[PDB]
This record gives C-alpha cells, sequence and structure tokens, in this order.
C-alpha cells in the first residue's frame, strides 16, 4: 500500500524524526521497506497515530 | 475514547523554567506514543516535541536543548520540562494521541 508511505511522510512533515528511527522509518517514506499491515498498526501505536491513519485515502 | 489533562502552565519571566504535565486516561501512555503542540499569536498548533511508547524523543529545532520530554517512574503522565524560556515560547500547550486533544494549558513569558 503506497497509501502507508504517503501518509507516513504527511506526519513527519512538521516534525523531526528520533535519530534512533530516523533511518528505518526513512527506508518506509522512500519505499526501500516493505509496509504492510501489522507494521502500520505497530507504527500508530508507537506514535499515538490516529488508528487507521495510514490506511486512510486521500480525497 | 481518550480524556486527556494538561497542567503545569503559568507566568515565569524570561530564562526561566516549567514543567508541564499531562494525564491520559486508561494508562494509555505506557503503550502509546503523543504529542505536544502549542498555538502562539503567530500561527496555530506548531508541534513541540514527541515520546514514542517506548521513551524515544524528538523535538523541534527551536526548542532543542532547552525542552525535555519525558514519562513518570510509572509510565502514564508525561512531562514537558521546558527551561531557559523565550517570549517565543509562549502559547497554549497542547498534549494529544490518537487524535484526542486536552483543553491545553497557557505559558506567559514576562520580560
Amino acid at each position: 500500500k503506497e497509501i502507508r508511505r504517503l501518509r507516513l511522510k504527511e506526519w513527519f512533515k512538521d516534525k523531526t524524526l528520533p535519530p534512533k528511527e530516523k533511518s528505518y522509518l526513512s527506508q518506509l517514506m522512500s519505499g526501500r521497506a516493505s509496509f504492510g499491515e501489522k507494521a502500520a498498526r505497530r507504527i500508530e501505536q508507537t506514535y499515538g497515530m490516529p488508528e487507521g491513519y495510514l490506511d486512510a485515502e486521500y480525497a | 475514547q481518550v480524556q486527556l489533562v494538561e497542567s503545569g502552565g503559568g507566568l515565569v519571566q524570561s530564562g526561566g523554567s516549567l514543567r508541564l504535565s499531562c494525564a491520559a486516561s486508561g494508562s494509555i501512555f505506557r503503550t502509546t506514543g503523543m504529542n505536544w503542540y502549542r498555538q502562539t499569536p503567530e500561527k496555530q498548533r506548531e508541534w513541540v516535541a514527541l515520546i514514542t511508547s517506548h521513551g524515544t524523543t524528538s523535538y523541534a529545532a527551536s526548542v532543542e536543548g532547552r525542552f525535555t520530554i519525558s514519562r513518570d517512574s510509572a509510565g502514564t503522565t508525561v512531562y514537558l520540562q521546558m527551561n531557559s524560556l523565550k517570549p517565543e515560547d509562549a502559547g497554549v500547550y497542547y498534549c494529544t494521541t490518537r487524535g484526542y486533544w486536552g483543553q491545553g494549558t497557557q505559558v506567559t513569558v514576562s520580560s
């Protein structure tokens, strides 16, 4: 799902990335790493994103 | 549904210190990350800091080194330690998680 990639970038657009996570998050934002359902759900929990945020389509 | 209570704001002199707190229902902060925002005169909802579910942190460029975000020993209350306060730091500070937002706490910095 390319939507998870775009939503991840959107979330951090007005923030800064934690150094410990900067590497792993950047692989997801650039398409290098796989971006599955469970990973998206865990990422939302880690940062407190609204449930399902990464799978929400754009208008 | 999640309810959030910010506290600890007030009126402090420039160069002074202030520790904000955020309580959140159901011990959610123990397993969930959160963000601090502030609304200032110059444009609303500026991001300030985050702490993740595991305690890793990130700060806005203008508060790096002066601000420290952390959890209490229990893991259920989040603190924003704000040191060396500047006039640009005044505003209403909001804590948020999971799309829920507290009512906010006011910070005013006098010279």
